[PDB]
């Protein structure tokens, strides 16, 4: 049976990340912009069927639903070279072009208003999936649609498919209601998502400026980095190995279980294609050292001097010509040198899977690696979000637009519950610095 | 490897060897030592040298000091006297038995033999222990940078200890600079010129043997008195730095956590160490001058000149 | 393991010296002005990680932070050919374009105001360094920013990195010309105080002596700042040649310091360079001998510090390190040392350890050397006290006249009293007296 993954693209950022993900998958599989396998791709080493459905004409169609409340971007996509990749009947766009107005609560109410269409789409994809593994929601926590409608869809997927994994690509902000949207999204990721991959726009901008020498990195370049990360996340699917080939195992290894689902990302190489790095054979040890380098982590975590943050778990998917003995030597040297601090209350999870790259994707690097790590310093982002929320709530800031929505017309108790959940998450992250963390919350 | 060119790997290995100071390294199999060496390797630029796989780790049944003393005491009346000698009274050996060997396949196995391998091992162990002592002294000096967090008139005992350890480090550094850049580079160049000129393998082996003999003589390994004096001097330097490091780290932590105690931190053994260092330096200089006048070896005049270059020991020679 | 050095460029002079240092490092390492590794340097046997950081593009980037309180110099650096070489996140520029106004106290207060940004940068570089060896502060003793803010940064680096070496390139003011900055003697005294109390080693770079050398030996009428910075970069390259070329001994900065500073308070090393010749003097293929190298190093005409030849005080060298770069026969080095000893070509301190070191190193393969053999001398010599005495005399000339005190009295550190000035004068007097005692047999 196929192992389908449904991609839910929410709002501008979610739809752009889904589009770039499907573009990357097409490029790795040798599929034309119309979804047709290229003649050079008949002998491909990957079966599109894992993430795409195959039409009767040998076209590979992404199992991706793109939802936006504004027509401009949908029309631009239908005018893009990739317009033929997506099934037009699988794209729902609200005719009420009023949007969520950057309000998480409004996005949630809109998800409730479009519940039937969305759950009909999810069920259609599940029935078109032989063994649907789970859903990946690509959204931003700060907008209205990507936050509210994304949380609604996460809730409904968790209720309908309580045995299926929920992975998120959650875009963290660099909107007077932004603290409310961020708190509600962090609450929903913590309570109703199995794994949240944090994509920090601040860290992505920092990397784009410092390493690609891009003056004023565009959102397009940030989304290209995001899509590269998403491809690395699917790299473990394309090469048959012995362990952790599914989204359930990926989430459990990276988001370190479902409640501890705030994920830090790491990518390598982080270099512009114009940076022809001289004739240096990248070793397994150099790969692991660069991933362990703070300048190569794609999440802006505060260097709080008070909290001794530690890694909960790390999965490194290394794609390309890799000597397993060099991988083993690199792990051994990393352990002996304690180059990474692991949780004291749980086993040090450091996995390394070696896989082959797609023959259709050009790799400048004979060996690349992505690390997905659950590391307690990710808590610094949630603490920052909590401080922003408290800064707004103490001022009753930006509440006038919330009071217009039914969920906030009488009170903000759902906001206070979300703040409580995020406080409990912060406290558990702090416990994770302690050997008793395993027993701290229970 | 043996001559410690690109010695950053040896500086990295100093810290691995420092965790083993109680018992000789021969008590532990060399597999994990080679694993640590190779895991240190890939962090330094060493890719362009396809000849370090011929290096292996041997566990000698004797430490560097003991083996040197027995070599310089054999076929002499010193063997009877120093048959009871042990490294416990002197500097303790926990990393001085580590050595490099170069096992190469036939017919290159004919070029390198165990007669040359023993000299290689002794020289490499001596160089490695001298480099460990020098790096420990430099680390002590650099860690005494937190003494600048305190006033001058509260570290007079610390000032005297620092002056004594600075003299120790300066002597060690001068010896190292002489015996590298005045001995080993010229002897390597002479050996390379002999190899590049000659073609006979037997002549190559003879040139290698003569080079090894010259290296050992310039190391003062042909005079038991000078080898014993060298061993005592470097042992007392190691002991002084080991006694320092404890309270040095203690005061460094105190200063870095806060931002008569100093006299009690300064033990009375520092003056004894200084006097012993002075005595050993004077003995080395005297024996170097005596051997230069009598034996007329080319290496002792250089050590005499390096020992007396300040205008305060040339009339004390 | 690498021994990383962070270069802190303070004020106009510090930033210009740091820029020329980074240019020299780039040229020695074969890195283009755009930060790209040159094809000829991909297979180098040199350990670049000691002095460069490796960017994600295999670019070797200096670990250098350029801090200025005036926009002109920072903008000049960002407009230089090396603007793309540096990580932009390692560049701090004060938005308050008021500078220190040639006031040490104002520069110090500005360092205090920008403490967080500076210590954030220093900590970022330290955590991004596998084995940070220490900091090199490039600053001027005569300005406002380079003196006050430079002293502040030296203090904060000494506190934060108490196990790391602190080397300074401290620009001493011209003693022979009337400084346009009436507070220059105060800035110089305060900088000498900070070198004495919070730096492990201060290399004095006297612009007056550099100008004198350029005029007398290079025949440069009115040397430009560009030529001064080229001389500074040449000096920094010669000082780093033993770092850049792996040898058998003294392969680390700790070992360098231990070879250069036998007396913890007397840790100021003087530099000397040879050849000092204009490019128009194509000196025929003179085989530079070890003896000729040592003679040029011992020649006062190649010392880059204007020290008074007091005939009353028998000044002496405490220690000398000669870094000889190029194809050098160690037997010729030994013979040169022997000839120098027999000829008593150098007078040393009478109550100190004998320290004359000679390191043989190779030159960078990427730089054309007209000279088959060059030499740099780094010397700890008590005659630097004559320069500190001159700076103290200038300070005393102002203080007895209360000259240029209004800018200190405007700053909080000097608003109530001049105790920081008096402590700096005391420290510099003690330094002079200690240098004179170190010239005496009773120094021990």
């Amino acid at each position: 049976m196929p192992r389908e993954i449904i991609t839910l693209q929410l709002g501008q950022c979610g739809n752009q990340i889904g589009f770039e993900f499907w573009k990357q998958l097409c490029a790795e599989h040798g599929i034309s912009p119309e979804g047709i396998v290229e003649e050079f791709a008949t002998e491909g080493t990957d079966r599109k069927d894992v993430f795409f459905y195959q039409a009767d004409d040998e076209h590979y169609i992404p199992r991706a639903v793109l939802l936006d409340l504004e027509p401009r971007v949908i029309h631009s996509i239908l005018n893009s070279p990739y317009a033929k990749l997506y099934n037009p009947e699988n794209i729902y766009l609200s005719e009420h072009g009023g949007g969520a107005g950057n309000n998480w609560a409004s996005g949630f109410s809109q998800g409730e208003k479009i519940h039937e269409d969305i759950f009909d789409i999810i069920d259609r994809e599940a029935d078109g999936s032989d063994s649907l593994e789970g859903f990946v929601l690509c959204h931003s926590i700060a907008g209205g649609t990507g936050s509210g409608l994304g949380s609604y869809l996460l809730e409904r997927l968790n209720d309908r498919y309580p045995k299926k994994l929920v992975q998120t690509y959650s875009v963290f902000p660099n909107v007077v209601v932004q603290p409310y949207n961020s708190l509600l999204t962090l609450k929903r990721l913590t309570q109703n998502a199995d794994c949240v991959v944090v994509l920090d726009n601040t860290a992505l901008n920092r990397i784009a400026t410092d390493r690609l020498h891009i003056q004023n990195p565009s959102f397009s370049q940030i989304n290209q980095l995001v899509s590269t990360i998403m491809s690395a996340s699917t790299t473990t699917l394309r090469y048959p190995g012995y362990m952790n080939n599914d989204l359930i195992g990926l989430i459990a290894s990276l988001i370190p279980t479902p409640r501890l689902h705030f994920l830090m990302t790491g990518y390598t190489p982080l270099t512009t294609d114009q940076s022809v790095a001289s004739v240096r054979k990248t070793t397994v040890l150099d790969v692991m050292r660069r991933l362990l380098q703070p300048k190569n982590v794609m999440v802006s975590t505060g260097r709080d001097r008070q909290t001794n943050h530690c890694y909960i778990a790390i999965l490194n998917i290394i794609q390309g010509e890799v000597d397993p003995t060099q991988v083993h030597k690199s792990l051994q040297r990393i352990r002996e040198r304690k180059l990474a601090n692991f949780i004291p209350w749980g086993p040090a999870s450091i996995q390394v899977a070696l896989s082959r790259k797609s023959p259709y994707l050009p790799s400048a690097h004979r060996v690349s690696g992505l690390m997905m790590a659950n590391h307690t310093s990710i808590s610094s982002l949630f603490e920052s979000s909590c401080q922003q929320y408290d800064k707004l709530r103490k001022r009753e800031a930006f509440l006038e637009q919330f009071r217009k929505e039914d969920i906030f017309k009488e009170n903000f108790d759902e906001l206070d519950r979300s703040r409580e959940v995020v406080q409990e998450l912060i406290d558990e992250y702090h416990a994770a610095t302690r050997p008793d963390y395993i027993s701290w919350g229970t | 490897y043996f001559l410690m060119d690109q010695g950053d790997f040896f500086v990295h290995f100093m810290d691995l060897t420092e965790e083993e100071l109680k018992k000789p390294v021969d008590d532990i199999t060399p597999t994990r030592l080679e694993a640590l060496l190779e895991l240190a390797l890939r962090m330094s630029t060493a890719n362009t040298d396809p000849f370090k796989d011929d290096l292996k780790i041997d566990l000698m049944p004797h430490d560097l000091i003991t083996q040197l003393l027995r070599v310089l005491a054999i076929e002499t009346q010193q063997e009877k006297a120093m048959v009871h000698a042990d490294p416990t009274e002197l500097t303790l050996s926990g990393l001085e038995a580590f050595s490099f060997d170069y096992v190469v396949t036939w017919p290159l196995s004919l070029i390198i033999n165990r007669k040359a391998l023993t000299r290689y091992q002794m020289l490499f162990r001596h160089m490695f222990y001298c480099k460990h002592v020098e790096r420990q002294l430099c680390s002590v000096w650099i860690s005494n940078k937190a003494a600048k967090r305190f006033s001058l008139h509260s570290a007079k005992w610390f000032a005297g200890a620092f002056t004594l350890r600075q003299r120790m480090l300066n002597f060690v550094q001068n010896i190292q600079s002489y015996m590298m850049f005045e001995v080993m580079e010229p002897t390597w160049h002479v050996l390379e010129q002999n190899l590049r000129s000659a073609s006979n393998i037997d002549d190559v082996l003879g040139h290698h043997a003569s080079f090894l003999d010259n290296c050992l003589k310039d190391c003062m390994l042909t005079n038991p008195e000078l080898l014993r004096v060298f061993s005592k001097l470097m042992s007392v330097c190691v002991m002084f730095t080991n006694c320092l490091q404890r309270f040095t780290q203690s005061m460094k932590l105190d200063s870095e956590l806060g931002h008569p105690q100093l006299a009690s931190s300064f033990e009375a053994t520092i003056t004894k160490f200084d006097k012993n260092f002075s005595a050993h330096l004077l003995d080395l200089l005297a024996r170097l001058s005596i051997y230069s006048t009598s034996d007329c070896e080319h290496g002792m005049a250089s050590v005499i000149s390096r020992l007396d270059f300040n205008g305060f020991y040339t009339e004390r020679l």
